[PDB]
RNA sequence: AACGAGGAAUUCCUAGUAAGCGCAAGUCAUCAGCUUGCGUUGAUUACGUCCCUGCCCUUUGUACACACCG
């Protein structure tokens, strides 16, 4: 009735960064993220929250805000999901600070906490870290704003938590064709829900009870999957 | 006497020396005839004259046409003045006025560059 | 794949659509209309792409049975094509029908 | 959905607008009698024809 | 896809950059201290 | 019926001009191929802010038309494409490459689509440039988008400059080059088919302004 | 304006010519037996003519086209124009 | 901060409110 | 429909006679420039009550 | 082995201006790691506003009609 592909190699599916604008996917954001430098002095560090109290003290900012784990967490479970395997969405963290950091869907992010800040302290000092074979560029940190990165058909949503609640499945079978989706998660300790608030659109919720950030974005990858039968 | 007669055309650093005389009805530009003028796109801003007025009033003159400085351009906004007035004055001297006054009417009301140029001299506040 | 492009320069790739990964048999312009060009790929299906909107097949044509190699247009019709199969039954189709079954 | 032009007829002045938005008096193209008091983004002079897709609303300052 | 890894963390060739890093700071160096005195 | 002469002798020249340009004589065609009767603007507001109303043979008649307030929207439509066409990163001044492109860009157009590429031009204008368009509200603190209307000679400038800027955009790292991926989408752009980026992006400014109303 | 010249002939072509170089501009052709009578408007924007033909024909000069074209009933003989009123009489052959 | 003509506009309308309630 | 409520507001005056003695000069100023102004609007209106508006306020 | 147009902040500009391209000189202070002349090519977007940021001026009609306010 239909002839079968010609070829029947299952080829890797088309790797993605912001360069194209074209294709329709996804794309996570991760709001006020904390991820801080200082140099103690004979070393430069990532500001964390536990050990170093009293020195965040004598800076004098929240200890209660500055804590980087959510943050690794939530990235760990993003890059780990297996829509990330179909190769569908990318990420962008937009930190407390202001930086704007792309995040390629092929990095591996590392397991432990410390080789983590580790590699984040080097990426906010020196701009740019290559693979291990060193001829692609992974991280990218990038130009404000975010809307001038993103593709052009898209709509854009923060998940809060006082927002109305729907299915995710409704909502991405709702959608159009080209359409294109974009999240804004709150990665916040303990904050208000008003950050992109004239960015973008509309808020959403996911459930009457509160969630983490992290459980937040494995119920949309896992509404995403769904939805795209993936 | 030759009934004859001489004008100038002006860009922002070039000159275009245009004799008119009556004739066989033909064009020359630097001792080449006008299909070879060299910058190819703004050729029909050179022919930009004829095209608007016609042609038999240029075929029964003579053109003579010099250009010395500036670029490209500039040379080609100065031949295309040059030919203007030239026809103009020519028109004036040994026809009619009324055959003048409808040639300066339809030039000036297609584009005012081909009658007065613009040398561009700034605004200082 | 189909390349179109106006003669005399090569260097100007003017339109390049992907149709289907099976291989493009036969390209061919319309007679009548100049417009629209009608690929047979061996996907036993003949597509007519309009020129302007090269992204999607302007119209299907299916039915066939295996390894559609030849098309001709028709001279009185410009809505009437004609598919030569490569195991007989000479297909007549409209497009002004809907134009998934054959005349 | 209807789309509605008008003409902008006199431009309004002295009003607490920020700088890009400019308050002017419209009257209604098709319909000879209805005037509005709408904003506008882009410069704008006296006499031009605009296009407008809400109906009902007045405008006011916008701070 | 396709995944990668991080990279984060010529001995003479580098001894020769920071010799001449240290003959380039010292000759300014001593330049701007003769033009001051003699001055 | 009845005839005007205004012709005794047919023109004879000692330097022989080429038939095309006999024929451009008798009616004055951009490049000698395209006329400007039949060539309007299909909506009103635009009929005085994008003038097609004189012709021209060449888009680059030198005028001062950035004097005054107004004089851009006196100056001819071709002039503001090959204009903003060459504004650019690497090519900011090469006027007569920049033409050179457009008409590239005009022939490619006529070829494959029928009907007139400058009516396709201007149809194209008048299709995206954008109707109700946000700003920014102070407020002091209680900061939001808030939606206003929008002039003709904002609707023309922000649509010109969306369509050169998704041409550049779309020949920025591929093997197309800009003359074939202006003409596209300036085709697409006539079409109003939601696949220009001009297009996009216009729907979703009103859409902003909705959003925010 | 001084400037025209206007000669009506006896084949019916109305010829123009300017009268500072005695050169030959123009060529009107309406009637068919001789022309009889020719006349301008003061702002030299219409033109009258009239022919034994039984025809007054009407003529802008700004453009060249022809406004009007009137068919009386006996041919017309003589012309007189007056410009101050835009009043034209003619005699007839009844 | 309010302007020349709003004031005078939503002092009317209050007022105008009123008078028209009463009658 | 803020110049409506103005001539209601004038009606209201002429209703009570004693405020508008102390400023006649400024009533009659302010109401012929609103109407003259605004004139094409409220000439082409149609409307009873502000017939008899006008015709009160005039006498 | 660094490197694919160079983040956060920050500086400037409204027509022969931003930018691009070169040719010449080397003028009693400066400049040769450069400095200054000249020509070529020639743009997009504002030309309104005191709403924010700051700045100033005036709060006494004083000056001679009419008008305006008081």
């Amino acid at each position: 009735q239909k002839a079968l592909p010609a070829s029947l190699v299952p080829q890797a599916p088309p790797v993605l960064t912001s360069k194209d604008k074209i294709t329709k996917r996804m794309i996570v954001v991760l709001a006020m993220a904390s991820l801080e430098t200082h140099k103690i002095s004979d070393k430069y560090v990532l500001l964390n929250c536990d050990d170093h109290q009293g020195l965040l003290k004598k800076m004098g900012r929240d200890i209660s805000e500055a804590r980087p784990d959510i943050t690794h967490q939530c990235l760990l479970t993003l890059l780990d999901s297996p829509i990330n395997k179909a190769g569908k969405l990318q990420v962008y963290i937009q930190t407390s600070r202001g930086i704007l950091i792309e995040v390629n869907p092929t990095v591996r992010i590392p397991r432990t906490f410390k080789r983590f800040s580790g590699l984040m302290v080097q990426l906010l000092h020196k701009l740019s870290i290559r693979s291990v074979n060193s001829e692609e560029k992974l991280l990218k940190v990038i130009k404000n704003p975010i809307t001038d990165h993103l593709p052009t058909k898209c709509r854009k949503v923060t998940l809060s938590f006082d927002a109305p609640v729907i299915r995710v499945q409704d909502y991405i079978e709702k959608l159009d064709d080209d359409e294109s989706i974009c999240v804004f998660v709150g990665a916040m300790a303990r904050g208000k829900d008003n950050f992109a608030d004239e960015y973008v659109d509309e808020k959403v919720g996911l459930s009457n009870y509160p969630l983490s950030a992290s459980v937040a974005c494995s119920k949309f990858c896992h509404g995403a999957e769904d939805a795209w039968n993936i | 006497a030759v009934p004859s007669v001489q004008t100038f055309g002006k860009k922002k650093s070039a000159t275009a020396v245009a004799h008119v005389k009556a004739g066989k009805g033909l064009i020359k530009v630097n001792g080449s005839p006008i299909t070879l003028v060299e910058p190819e796109i703004l050729r029909f801003k050179v022919y930009e004259p004829l095209l608007l007025v016609g042609l038999d009033k240029f075929s029964n003159i003579d053109i003579r046409v010099r250009v010395t400085g500036g670029g490209h351009v500039s040379q080609v906004y100065a031949i295309r003045q040059a030919i203007a007035k030239g026809l103009v004055a020519y028109h004036q001297k040994y026809v009619d006025e009324q055959s003048k006054n409808e040639l300066k009417k339809a030039f000036t009301s297609y584009d005012r560059t081909l009658l007065i140029a613009d040398s561009r001299r700034p605004e200082p506040k | 794949l189909v390349s179109v492009y106006d003669s005399y320069n090569p260097r100007t790739i003017l339109l390049s659509i992907n149709a289907s990964t099976h291989p493009t048999h036969v390209t061919k312009f319309h007679t009548q209309d100049n417009k629209i060009l009608a690929t047979a790929s061996d996907d036993r299906v003949t597509r007519l792409w309009d020129i302007s909107n090269a992204y999607e097949p302007q119209l299907e044509l299916t039915g066939a049975t295996d390894y559609v190699r030849t098309l001709s247009f028709i001279p009185a019709a410009p809505h009437l094509v004609a598919t030569g199969s490569y195991d007989g039954l000479i297909r007549l189709y409209d497009t002004r029908s809907s134009g998934s079954t054959p005349i | 959905t209807p789309v509605t032009l008008a003409k902008v007829i006199k431009v309004l002045g002295r009003t607490g607008s920020r700088g890009g938005v400019t308050q002017v008096r419209v009257e209604f193209l098709e319909d000879t009698s209805r005037t509005i008091v709408r904003n506008v983004k882009g410069p704008v002079r006296e006499n031009d024809i605009l296009v407008l897709m809400e109906s009902e609303r007045e405008a006011r300052r916008l701070r | 896809i396709p995944t990668h890894a991080p990279k984060y963390e010529d001995r003479t060739r580098s001894e020769i950059n920071k010799m001449k890093a240290q003959l380039k700071k010292e000759r300014k160096f001593t330049m701007k201290e003769i033009r001051k005195d003699a001055k | 019926d009845f005839e005007v002469v205004e012709e005794f002798t047919p023109v004879v020249l000692a330097t022989p001009i080429p038939e095309e340009v006999q024929q451009a004589q008798t009616e004055i065609k951009l490049f000698n191929k395209w006329s400007f009767e039949e060539v309007e603007v299909k909506d009103a507001s635009l009929v005085d802010y994008v003038q097609v109303r004189q012709p021209i043979f060449v888009a680059h008649t030198a005028g001062r038309y950035a004097n005054k307030r107004f004089r851009k929207a006196q100056c001819p439509i071709i002039e503001r494409l090959t204009n903003s066409l060459m504004m650019n990163g690497r090519n900011n001044g090469k006027k007569l490459k920049a033409v050179r492109i457009i008409k590239h860009t005009l022939d490619i157009i006529n070829v494959l689509t029928d009907q007139n590429p400058i009516q396709v031009v201007v149809d194209a204008i008048t299709n995206t440039g954008p109707r109700e368009d946000t700003t920014r509200v102070g407020g002091g603190g209680a900061a939001r988008r808030q939606a206003v209307d929008v002039s003709p000679l904002r609707r023309v400038n922000q649509a010109i400059a969306l369509l050169t800027i998704g041409a550049r955009e779309a020949a920025f790292r591929n093997i197309k080059t800009i003359a074939e991926t202006l003409a596209e989408e300036l085709i697409n752009a006539a079409k109003g088919s939601s696949t220009s980026y001009a297009i996009k992006k216009k729907d979703e400014l009103e859409r902003v302004a909705k959003s925010n109303r | 304006c001084g400037n025209f010249g206007f000669i009506g002939s006896s084949n019916g072509s109305i010829t123009i010519y300017n009268m500072q170089s005695g050169i030959l501009r123009k060529k009107y052709k309406l009637h068919k037996r001789a022309v009889t009578g020719i006349s301008l408007d003061g702002m030299n924007r219409k033109m009258v003519s009239c022919g034994l033909d039984g025809i007054v024909g009407f003529y802008d000069f700004n453009k060249s086209t022809l406004l009007g074209k009137l068919k009386l009933d006996a041919p017309i003989t003589a012309m007189v124009y007056h410009r101050s009123s835009d009043l034209f009489a003619l005699a007839l052959d009844d | 901060s309010l302007k020349a003509g709003e004031r005078l506009m939503e002092a009317l309308d209050l007022g105008i409110a009123e008078i028209e309630g009463l009658e | 429909s803020y110049v409506l409520k103005f001539l209601k507001f004038i009606d209201t005056v002429m209703q009570n006679k004693t405020l508008l003695h102390s400023h006649l000069p400024l009533i009659c100023k302010n109401l012929f420039f609103i109407i003259k102004f605004n004139h094409k609007e409220l000439v082409s209106q149609k409307n009873e009550e502000l017939k008899l508006q006008i015709n009160r306020v005039k006498t």
